[PDB]
């Protein structure tokens, strides 16, 4: 984003001359990058204030940043994106378990709090997938701290009181009890 | 909010311009550039004539073929910048071409447009075809008589026939300056508020001797039908039309006759339609049925045709985008316009 | 085959003495040749080489490379992308710049040679003789050739630290020179701006065996110029004697502000000083330019409305290309410099 705005004209040479705020307050993922690139309208432009009150305007860049994820050739890469990586994996698995995996693709991470990362991948996995498949990409609204939330849950369980590596056990075996108790 | 498109009819003497879909030409200005024999290294169009006394005036388009593009850039610069009040880069452009344009002139128009004016897209079109579309026909023959050249183009199914386009350099400019001789720019104007074409000439002259209800009204326009008037080894606009029609195969002539449109600025003389009728049907097979269609908006018919074309849902594919020029070079016109 | 000129840079871009400058010079050749409309870019990046803005232009180059990665290759972009982050410059080992600048001066001279009326310098005399009369020049009634104009203009060293001191003090920059006070000596050499005596010159760019000084950089002067401006080729100091051109010029500006051609005539002088000083080895473009580009010394020009072109020609192409060629070879023959310092070590 810093490259693409400096090119627009707005420069951020120093550690932070604020683009993260732009990344998570303005940017979004399309369903079709091309449609949104054509949209003459200056309507897809949102403006923001620098510290002093100098307001700068970002558009176009709103949907290219989140796309580096789906087309990482932008950044000079050859790994194909989030859409297909999810399939490439669902396809290195058993035919028998893929009905389940397809209907449970759950987005996590603060890099998925981009509005629109659900339906793009809906489009892009529904296309590549077989046609008899049923799909549901699930984006819980609290995804920013889900890894943690999933931990409270485990620890709030009466049954997760047997799964703790005690020190007593550690002193004997060593740090290789983890491979035997934590899978 | 889509960007309006610009339709520019570069006529031999006057230029007519405007936006997409407009009923009437917004900007009409002389297509001329002069410089002193407001210090301008370019005085384009009408202000040059203000200074007809001081300037060295030059006419860029001579007989439809563009001789000076340094000045033609100026007419386009003026057109967008000073008479259309648009930024060129923000609008799609349609330009009109004469029948029989050499290739380069097609290529140069592209270069000027994608570099100097930064146009978003451009398309080139033949004046005669465009004229037919206004009247609503995709098959026919259009006779266009400008301030420069008179062109006869036979078209079949939307396609002009390159083998049979016949060009005659007789036009409004030619018709005046003869009116001087017979009437011995005051003249070009008299040539328009008074003159008409006459059904039976030698009969009309006999009226001329009989009474003085004024012999020049019908004589000036007869320069068209009889060009011996100006020392020309050419024929009448009538035979030319029959001739052209006579180089198209039989399966298509039946409708070239029934579809003869008259377009252009010099074809607005009152009564042009019935004269040709007499002349084309006479010379023709008897069996044929011919219809000469001279719409009453023939002076601006190419533009009108262009306006519609560029207002269309389906012309929005044949726009030559910048990507293509940059990837093809100036030869893309050939591959997009024919 | 052409793939040996491409490998050559894949291999020239891997030397341990490559810097910021050489990259820009080799890349362009690489772009100019990998491709074959992009004329502006080799001029935009060029303008920046004369200004020492290697920093931004490296990056713009490597933005063009990707955008036009289509007509280029995966390999060129990969390599080019790896080398840039890791770049620095050393005045001592920044030598491509020096060729450019040595060759640039000769270019600014024909220009001044094409600038006919040399009366401008003659009049300058009447201003020197009133600055240090005790050391007055008393020479040719008319300076007729630039060689005559140059030698005298180089004679302002006669104006002592005494008539220039009022001016040197207010600069904040001059107190920051880093020329060590260790008199290292003289070393004989083949080209003057490229003071390095062991530099790979082209036999065409060879001058007589003249004895050049060795100067050392006192790295510990807090605020050394070389530390603040590392792109500038060799600098231990800042142009002191420029402060003297200004005395003769301050008296001139005020006497001929009446003339309407002083704008031209002041640049004819400043440009000549900049050229002859770079050709003769005394300084660097920037050593001289950064002084006159000072708040206090620019006022004089502001008062009389003179806009200075500190010798900035926009046709610096021939010089660019010639240097691109320098690095090309310098880099290959110094990368095998170790192919045989490694094969030999396989005999022992």
């Amino acid at each position: 984003l810093m490259k693409i705005l400096t090119e627009r004209g707005y420069s951020f040479t120093t550690t932070a001359e604020i683009v993260r705020d732009i990344k998570e307050k303005l940017c979004y993922v399309a369903l079709d990058f091309e449609q949104e690139m054509a949209t003459s309208s200056s309507s897809l432009e949102k403006s923001y204030e620098l510290p002093d009150g100098q307001v700068i305007t970002i558009g176009n860049e709103r949907f290219r940043c989140p796309e580096a994820l789906f087309q990482p050739s932008f950044l000079g890469m050859e790994s194909c994106g989030i859409h297909e990586t999810t399939f490439n994996s669902i396809m290195k698995c058993d035919v028998d378990i893929r009905k389940d995996l397809y209907a449970n693709t759950v987005l996590s991470g603060g890099t998925t709090m981009y509005p629109g990362i659900a339906d793009r991948m809906q489009k892009e996995i529904t296309a590549l997938a077989p046609s008899t498949m049923k799909i549901k990409i699930i984006a819980p609204p609290e995804r920013k701290y889900s890894v943690w939330i999933g931990g409270s849950i485990l620890a709030s369980l009466s049954t997760f009181q047997q799964m703790w590596i005690s020190k007593q056990e550690y002193d004997e075996s060593g740090p290789s009890i983890v491979h035997r108790k934590c899978f | 909010e889509e960007i309006a498109a610009l339709v520019i009819d570069n006529g031999s003497g006057m230029c007519k311009a405007g936006f997409a879909g407009d009923d009437a030409p917004r900007a009409v200005f002389p297509s001329i550039v002069g410089r002193p024999r407001g210090q301008k290294d370019s005085y384009v169009g009408d202000e040059a004539q203000s200074k007809r006394g001081i300037l060295t005036l030059k006419y860029p388009i001579e007989h439809g073929i563009v001789t000076n593009w340094d000045d033609m850039e100026k007419i386009w610069h003026h057109t967008f910048y000073n008479e259309l009040r648009v930024a060129p880069e923000e609008h799609p452009v349609l330009l009109t071409e004469a029948p029989l344009n050499p290739k380069a002139n097609r290529e140069k128009m592209t270069q000027i447009m994608f570099e100097t004016f930064n146009t978003p897209a451009m398309y080139v079109a033949i004046q005669a075809v465009l004229s037919l579309y206004a009247s609503g026909r995709t098959t026919g023959i259009v006779m266009d008589s400008g301030d420069g050249v008179t062109h006869t183009v036979p078209i079949y199914e939307g396609y002009a026939l390159p083998h049979a386009i016949l060009r005659l350099d007789l036009a409004g400019r030619d018709l005046t300056d003869y009116l001087m001789k017979i009437l011995t720019e005051i003249v070009r104007d008299i040539k328009e508020k008074l003159c008409y074409v006459a059904l039976d000439f030698e009969q009309e002259m006999a009226t001329a001797a009989s009474s003085s209800s004024l012999n020049e009204r019908f004589r000036c326009p007869e320069a068209l039908f009889q060009p011996s008037f100006l020392g020309m080894e050419s024929c009448g606009i009538h035979e030319t039309t029959f001739n052209s029609i006579m180089k198209c195969d039989v399966d298509i002539r039946k409708d070239l006759y029934a579809n003869t449109v008259l377009s252009g600025g010099t074809t607005m003389y009152p009564g042009i339609a019935d004269r040709m009728q007499k002349e084309i049907t006479a010379l023709a097979p008897s069996t044929m049925k011919i219809k000469i269609i001279a719409p009453p908006e023939r002076k601006y018919s190419v533009w009108i045709g262009g306006s519609i074309l560029a207002s269309l849902s389906t012309f929005q594919q044949m726009w030559i985008s910048k990507q293509e020029y940059d990837e093809s070079g100036p030869s893309i016109v050939h591959r997009k316009c024919f | 085959s052409y793939q040996k000129i491409e490998l050559s840079i894949s291999l020239s871009l891997d030397s341990p003495k490559l810097d910021e400058s050489d990259f820009i010079l080799l890349s362009v050749k690489y772009l100019e040749k990998s491709l074959g409309e992009f004329s502006g870019f080799f001029e935009d990046i060029e303008k920046l080489y004369f200004k020492q803005n290697y920093k931004e232009a490296i990056e713009k180059i490597l933005d063009f490379c990707k955008k036009n990665e289509s007509l280029l290759s995966e390999q060129v972009v990969q390599r080019l992308a790896e080398v840039a982050p890791r770049l620095k410059s050393n005045p001592k080992d920044n030598e491509s710049r020096r060729l450019y600048e040595t060759l640039y001066a000769d270019h600014l001279e024909s220009v001044i040679k094409q600038e006919s009326d040399l009366s401008v310098f003659n009049e300058l005399r009447d201003s020197y003789n009133a600055v240090k009369p005790e050391y007055a020049v008393t020479h040719e009634t008319e300076i007729k050739t630039l060689d005559e104009a140059k030698q005298f203009i180089l004679s302002f060293v006669m104006l002592n630290d005494n008539v220039e001191l009022p001016l040197k003090a207010q600069s904040e920059r001059y107190p920051k020179k880093d020329r060590s006070r260790e008199e290292l000596g003289n070393t004989p050499s083949a080209n003057p701006g490229i003071m390095k005596p062991n530099s790979p010159n082209f036999t065409d760019n060879l001058v007589p065996v003249r004895d050049v000084p060795k100067i050392a950089i006192n790295e510990k002067v807090a605020g050394g110029y070389s530390k603040t401006k590392p792109t500038t080729p060799f600098v231990a100091s800042l142009s002191g004697t420029t402060y003297s051109l200004m005395v003769v010029l301050t008296d001139y500006i005020e006497k001929h502000k009446t003339d309407k051609d002083i704008e031209k005539k002041v640049n004819q002088i400043i440009n000549l000083w900049i050229s002859s000083y770079i050709k003769e080895g005394y300084h660097s473009y920037s050593e001289v330019v950064d002084v006159l580009t000072e708040p206090f010394l620019q006022s004089i020009f502001d008062k009389a409305n003179i806009k200075l072109n500190y010798g900035v020609l926009d046709d610096t192409h021939a010089e660019f290309r010639k240097a691109q060629d320098y690095v090309f070879g310098l880099t290959i023959q110094s990368a095998m410099h170790h192919e045989l310092q490694e094969r030999f070590k396989n005999k022992e």
